[PDB]
């Protein structure tokens, strides 16, 4: 590739001479330390390249390599159970070599070149192949990795290496044209991969809790944000998400979070353990992480990393959950980039190119057909920190215009210590009609008209709150009495899942089911009973309620027997104390 | 009363003169920044380009 | 060795060399000129033709006939030894204090290296600063960083000076014993006058607090690259102390507005374009990389504690520098102007004030048992106090209900006794039992946050031990 | 060049209660003193050019008015020196250096002042420097830079600007000289910031680098209330280190008098959110005796006339004495309240004319009139009921 | 004000100098200003606009030894009412003082709507006191600013709570100073003498209690104080 | 609005334009403006914005002689309740009128929110 020399250094931006036939945007390696660059003009025989390093010390004179290609990651396998930072470098590899700080212009591989790999061909000489094919499975702890040809890539077959233990270098299939398919490819950032076809979402995400499945749910291959201030529980929230969802693979990306909290979800995340099968959990995540301190080019490029893994895991036929930390973070760095390249603010100091950027992050998501013939759906879950408070901050503006579920928390709701803190007055989903000809035909007929009734009693309640701030609640009316204290019942032993605790974490669908059951049957029984005129205070005091508070903690393999216990417990009180 | 007057009348009142006066300072940084870039292009062309 | 003579242009704090391109980027340099006296200068653009050379002081005196430029270093580096405990110095390593100079185990460059993330460990331990409304409420943890949010006329200097003199590790509180432990104070501080520089070196000097201290003080008349320079030697030294020989330090960074407005200077005399406010557009990258030095390292027996000190410019925390400190910093600690009026020192106000890392430092095992549930409970008293006092102003004393009043008299006993403490070194033990005799003033059964088991061992003991003595 | 500095134990009297009292600065410090145009910064300069206690005044007219440096000229000649007995001209030094004079010699005037002022300093002298206009200076920074063609800071000013002024200021103290007497500079400069507008980048470099900081108000300045300083914005540094100092000359307890006023001072201001909110009436007696007393204590002892014959001057045995005396009525009347008696008859009584006119007495007659109105204090209230 | 100078300073006139619009004359100066690419102020202004204001206003006043004098009136608008204005502000960091117009005034049919809050003389003290006008004028000034500061204090509290739960005094100085601003300030097209306004002064300070004009001597309130405003309007 | 003009102009056909989201098409202008290194106007969109927006709305109409129509629809997003933003500002100078919608209607729940008062 074109070789040039330094004729001008001035900060981070490095001019160079003799580099007539650099693309733009390519890759450089800059001084005899080989720092990485960016190249981003063109003049003539001279190119302005950006390093991501600190360039202190470099003298005029020194070469300049380029690589030819854009920014790119390797795919293949021993991505699982790694940590990555924004540019893919692996950090428990620098640690062997290099120690507790990270030196500039260390070379490492994302892909360990050198681990044998169990290789079980599914081709022969002979045939043909096209873009998006399967050829060749590797074993990879729970699952069975798939060997894929390139999307770009279409020929002929005609060498077929038998099953035996190679390297990811190692030439699996050669093609009559001279190409050599191997265990990896490499791939840009910021190109989406191919596929057949789009599909409408019609199977719900099960997150395993119970009101975000319940009144705000998102579908498989949904996006959903969940902002609020500082001090919320938005990362105790995803780490949950991560735990116990139904996604065969879960990427994490970290944006720039601080050091402390980045450590404290490094170690966190080994002692894990995956509900599916017993093992460590990190089996099956990815982590892409980044401090404060990093380079504020490899913040940038933190969301696409994880994004092209997110649909490299796609393309083989799972099911991905994407999980990002604070994207405001990203976009402070993005406006610190653009603010290097004096762009002309427009609408804080945000470049006017960042609802752009925000909708081509959140377009990728979605369940499609892949181009082997098979099915998968990637899911993205962000998070926003608007300092205000308020949701006219630009980058909540930008993205409440491209998400379908908005799960708002709120702080006053955490110093009640009810939690998760979700404000179901300003929260929405838009994918509730869609799942709704799923849930009937798989759930319950009557799931759809139960959950309008449970949401419908908990507007009512909302709507009292006026006169509780006069009056107290003891002078209301019987009956607005009744349904405030169906509404701190429902509040109380629905809404409530505490992540900390043991067995409070997760909670499936039938148990909800269930639940709000026995919630309805209580709220009509007891509304027939006031009318009823005999022992009307005595009602709010009846046995039934520890049974409905009970139904929290029953195991979903006794929770029938319960679920029994509990109607006909209904049915022996309310048809005949009186 | 009271109560009600000064929930409805004075604070979206307040609210809007704020949002009103930060965005006639923010207008005027973006109009600043302008300057800013056309003399240091005046400043690049004839220390550099002269003979 | 060399020096270069091809002098083309002077104009303020800039001057052009021809001929120069041997110079590295960022290179050191010296300035001689036909009197004999010798300037500082910085490398900052370099070319084919010519660089470009940012002056310290002033340019007074220089021409184009007997200006030289030659070099000392490549690197801006500094020589770092155990002997420069008990020692002070300029911001750019040169001794002020009469003593000889120094001789260096090493010399390390400035810059700092970033952590590796996979490297670092969780924060255990907390640091006794002897102050009550710090120690109780919103502890310090060893690896932690913890600003602090002052006015304009308020007394930060004092405050640092108090927490300098009185911080200290308490090994008798944790395990089966410990270990003894080292333990050095990093001061540094920037764009201070006269009267602070004496009023510290007093300070310093008059209580043996100096034996085990570093101090680089930077004037307001120096150059302002100097000021850029500072906190990094210091956070250079802290790095060195701590992860090669085994000590606990903490860094105290007297100032960071004056870095701040510093930086700004520096990038606009480059010809740099601002960014949302007038501040450089690299300002969260640069205040990040003087953050994130600070923590613990899996595998290394020392840490590293930062407390920052800044001025927000009108008590506004939505100024760039109060608001880009809160994205990397945990938690703040805020003072209060109503109190500094009202005759009470140190003025920390408990309610803006939080600690982030608070609840892995105290339990059992670490400090006392009952400390989480104490801070809240004293939270929450202090929070219904405060706004009883002023439904006072309208409805009277006697329209209350008797808890009401209780609530209203312990918020006066709280601003009286827990936080208007004075010169005073306060443990951790008597800062708990000062805690539990003001809330003995409440009757029992109001303490909601507090269990049963600690209600039934601690209180109930009068405050008339301590009211000899407050 | 000097041998070493020391640090400031002396206070600067400038002859104003209020700066004396609640804001004092130190021999060696300096000060700085903001505020739009007319609201008094040239007068309060010229009264301590007038009743200081330094040896050697030296006066900068850095680009404002000729008619401010005529009245000094005229006037001048025919007052009388307070610690010499002679012209009060013989101690002065003018630079003058008008509006419309060239721009290019506004630095000038500022530097050989303060040349001036440091080699009046050398001789064992304590010299006080007024600088009539800082915001000039970098005005004429700005106009200068523009032909430079350099590229300029957030409102157009030189980067170098914030080094200048730290380079200015950092000149005064009190120092040893190197033959070994003791001598003091303190610089007093005034900052026109334009619009009022103080996120200015002048006052915001003039902020970090003052010992003392006199914020002035246009509002208070429009109801012809001056000085005019607005108490909740200013503040001082040098309270506590001149604190000896004040027991020693003054009396043992003049601390804790301060403090009564200003705890005084700041409870009143945090009554008055609920004033705004609903009404002066709908306050209880405690608070309404607070609320008269702040208003007594504003217009009695903060307000001053400067062109008085007699309030123009005031020593500090007469600031305590009045301090003594609106403490006395105040414990009298918080005793007075909790006899049930209301406060709407208080206030009535003929003592608050003669706590309000005691500015007026001559310091001779003084010692006389406090000691009348002290005694009458105490009779007014044991038979109010 | 070549010619004024030359008039005044040469042959002992007494000069009267109107400038009817110093806003045009700066708009004029923003225009070379941005056409030869200058620094700008705060809304585009040139930097230099204090100097050059400076060398306009700073050509007024008396000689030494000689008996001419010039006199200075400009004229010029605040663009929405507004003080802090570029033009405005640098004016009044020039000029001795200003006379500000009031449009809440003017909607009431005051004529000539002078606001006297926002007005100011420096040069006041040189030409009052005895000897000159009168030994009482200054604390009648004073004391009439005095009255008048409160007055507007209370009508800014009667908009909030309502005038029925004033007391009396509030209420006196409510009516002074509805009584001030339709007799004082209000006076059409006529020639008061200084006497017949000093006469009005001291007819307004009487409605007030006499115990509470703490900023007059009690000689001149023995002397003045009791006149009716009855006697002179109706 | 080139394929209406065409269709109702020389077809006869009676033609309703619709345009779902103007907001994003001045987002997209700005993106290109501020690119090209040009003046801003009052919230960054370029100065020119009445203009381009005046070569789209103004495409719509009658002509004598001949029996085709096309009419406009245009449906914009506002930030805010913020009547005063360039893009609904500058849409209601060119434009003939608007339909707003009410969110204290569709809260209550009132289906279509159509504010009458604006
Ligand atoms: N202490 C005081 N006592 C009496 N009158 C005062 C006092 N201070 C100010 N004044 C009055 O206020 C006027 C303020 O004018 P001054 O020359 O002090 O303005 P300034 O605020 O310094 O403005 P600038 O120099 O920017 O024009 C004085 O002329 C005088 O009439
Ligand atoms: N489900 C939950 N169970 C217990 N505590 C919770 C839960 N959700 C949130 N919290 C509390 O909310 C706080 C915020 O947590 P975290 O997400 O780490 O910070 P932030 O919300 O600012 O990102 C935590 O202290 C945590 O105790
Ligand atoms: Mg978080
Ligand atoms: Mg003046």
């Amino acid at each position: 590739m074109i070789q040039g020399v330094i004729q001008k250094i001035a900060g981070p931006a490095v001019i160079a001479k003799g580099m007539l036939g650099a693309r733009m945007y390519d890759i450089c390696k800059v001084g005899e330390e080989g720092l990485v660059g960016e190249i981003i003009r063109l003049d003539g025989d001279t190119a302005f390249v950006q390093v991501y390093e600190d360039t202190s010390g470099l003298k005029v004179g020194e070469p300049v390599v380029s690589t030819g290609l854009p920014l790119a990651v390797e795919l293949g396998p021993g991505m699982l159970n790694g940590i990555y930072d924004g540019i893919q470098r692996p950090l428990e590899r620098i640690r062997e070599k290099t120690g507790i700080y990270i030196t500039r212009g260390v070379v490492v591989h994302a892909l360990d070149r050198e681990k044998k790999w169990a290789w079980t061909p599914m081709v022969k000489p002979g045939d043909e192949v096209r873009g998006g094919m399967v050829l060749g499975t590797v074993p990879e702890f729970g699952f069975t990795h798939k060997i894929l040809v390139p999307p770009d890539v279409r020929g002929r077959v005609k060498e077929v290496k038998p099953a035996g233990e190679y390297t990811v270098e190692e030439p699996v299939v050669v093609l009559e044209d001279g190409t050599e398919l191997k265990m990896y490819h490499t791939w840009p950032v910021r190109r989406a991969r191919p596929v057949q076809r789009k599909l409408d979402p019609n199977t719900p995400f099960l997150t395993g809790m119970r009101i975000l499945d319940v009144l705000f749910p998102v579908a498989m291959g949904g996006t959903a944000a969940i902002p609020g201030p500082f001090g919320s529980g938005k990362t105790v929230t995803q780490q949950s998400l991560a735990k116990w969802s139904n996604a065969d693979v879960v990427v994490y990306v970290g944006c720039g979070e601080r050091g402390n909290e980045m450590t404290d979800v490094l170690v966190e995340f080994p002692e894990l353990t995956d509900p599916k099968t017993g093992g460590p959990l990190m089996h099956r995540t990815v982590l892409i992480a980044n401090t404060s301190n990093m380079p504020v080019a490899a913040r940038e490029a933190s969301i696409y990393v994880g994004v092209t893994i997110a649909e490299y895991f796609r393309d083989q036929g799972f099911s991905v959950a994407l999980m990002a930390d604070s994207t405001s973070r990203w976009a402070e760095a993005l406006r610190e980039i653009s603010s290097r390249l004096e762009e002309m603010p427009a609408e804080e100091g945000y470049p006017p190119y960042l609802a752009a950027r925000l909708a081509a992050f959140y377009e990728r998501a979605g369940k499609v057909i892949t181009l082997g013939g098979e099915e998968g759906a990637v899911t993205i879950v962000g998070a926003v920190s608007p300092p205000g408070g308020d949701m006219s901050e630009p980058v909540t503006q930008s993205t409440l215009r491209i998400v379908g579920a908005f799960w708002r928390l709120d702080a006053s709701l955490a110093f009640r210590r009810h939690f998760p803190a979700i404000n179901w007055n300003g929260s929405y989903s838009l994918f509730t009609s869609a799942l709704d000809p799923w849930y009937r035909e798989n759930v319950a007929e009557d799931y759809p008209e139960l959950r309008d009734a449970i949401s419908e009693l908990l507007q009512r309640e909302a709507g009292l709150q006026e006169i509780v701030q006069l009056v107290g609640p003891d002078a209301l009316q019987d009956a607005e009495r009744l349904v405030i204290e169906v509404g701190r019942i429902i509040r109380e032993d629905f809404l409530q899942q505490n992540a900390y605790h043991e067995v409070d974490a997760y909670c499936s669908m039938k148990k909800a089911y269930g639940i709000m059951k026995m919630i309805l049957a209580f709220y009509k029984e007891a509304e027939a009973a006031i009318k009823r005129g005999v022992s009307i205070d005595e009602i709010l005091q009846l046995p039934v309620l520890e049974r409905i508070g009970r139904a929290r903690y029953v195991s979903e393999e006794e929770f029938p027997a319960y679920f029994e216990e509990a109607m006909k417990e209904i049915q022996g009180a309310f048809k005949a104390l009186a | 009363r009271r109560v009600n007057a000064l929930e409805q009348v004075v604070i979206p009142g307040i609210r809007a003169q704020i949002r009103f006066i930060q965005q006639v300072l923010e207008q005027r940084e973006r109009e600043d920044t302008f300057r800013l870039k056309r003399i240091k292009g005046k400043i690049e062309a004839r220390e550099a380009e002269e003979e | 060795k060399k020096e270069y003579t091809g002098i083309t242009y002077i104009s303020g704090p800039l001057l052009f060399v021809e001929n120069a391109k041997d110079l590295a980027y960022g290179a050191i340099v010296d300035i001689k000129d036909g009197t004999g006296r010798v300037r500082g200068g910085q490398v900052i653009e370099v070319s084919e033709e010519y660089a470009v050379i940012q002056v310290f002081e002033e340019t007074t005196g220089l021409d184009l006939a007997t200006t030289s430029v030659s070099l000392v270093e490549d690197v801006a580096r500094l020589g770092v030894s155990k002997e420069m405990l008990g020692r002070r110095f300029n911001g750019i390593g040169k001794p002020i204090d009469g003593l000889p100079p120094i001789t260096p185990e090493k010399r390390l460059p400035i810059t700092g290296l970033p952590l590796n993330p996979v490297a670092r460990r969780k924060p255990e331990q907390f640091i006794q600063t002897g102050i009550s409304t710090i120690d109780v409420m919103n502890t310090l943890v060893r690896g932690q960083k913890l600003p602090i949010f002052s006015g304009s006329g308020l007394p930060a200097n004092e405050i640092a000076a108090q927490i300098a003199r009185q911080a200290t590790v308490r090994p008798d509180l944790s395990g089966e014993g410990e270990k003894e432990e080292p333990f050095a104070v990093v001061f540094a501080a920037m764009g201070i006058t006269q009267r602070e520089l004496s009023y510290f070196i007093q300070e310093f000097e008059r209580t043996g607090a100096l034996s085990r201290s570093v101090l680089f003080l930077n004037k307001a008349d120096d150059p302002t690259i100097e000021r850029i320079l500072t906190p990094r030697m210091a956070l250079t030294v802290a790095e060195y102390l701590a992860f090669e020989h085994d000590y606990h330090v903490l860094v105290i960074l007297t100032d960071m507005t004056n870095y701040c407005e510093a930086l700004r200077e520096i990038g606009a005399a480059r010809e740099e374009i601002p960014g949302r406010r007038g501040y450089p557009g690299y300002m969260y990258t640069d205040l990040a990389t003087i953050y994130e030095r600070a923590g613990v390292v899996e595998g290394k027996k020392g840490s590293v504690t930062q407390i920052p000190i800044l001025s927000m410019p009108d008590d506004d925390r939505t100024h760039p520098i109060p608001d880009l400190t809160g994205y990397i910093t945990e938690g703040q600690i805020q003072l209060s102007r109503e109190l500094h009026r009202k005759g009470i020192y140190p003025p920390i106000d408990p309610l803006p004030s939080l600690s982030r890392l608070m609840n892995n430092g105290v339990g059992k095992g670490k400090t006392r048992e009952d400390h989480k549930q104490v801070s809240d409970q004293l939270y929450s008293a202090y929070a219904n106090g405060v706004d009883i006092r002023k439904l006072v102003a309208i409805i009277g004393e006697d329209a209350l209900t008797e808890n009401d009043r209780r609530y209203l008299q312990f918020a006066d006993a709280f601003e009286r006794f827990f936080i208007n403490q004075g010169q005073q070194n306060r443990s951790i033990e008597e800062s708990l039992q000062i805690a539990w005799a003001l809330l003995s003033m409440l009757p029992q059964g109001e303490l909601k946050r507090i269990s049963k088991d600690h209600i039934g061992k601690y209180y109930g003991q009068k405050l008339e031990e301590i009211w000899g003595a407050p």
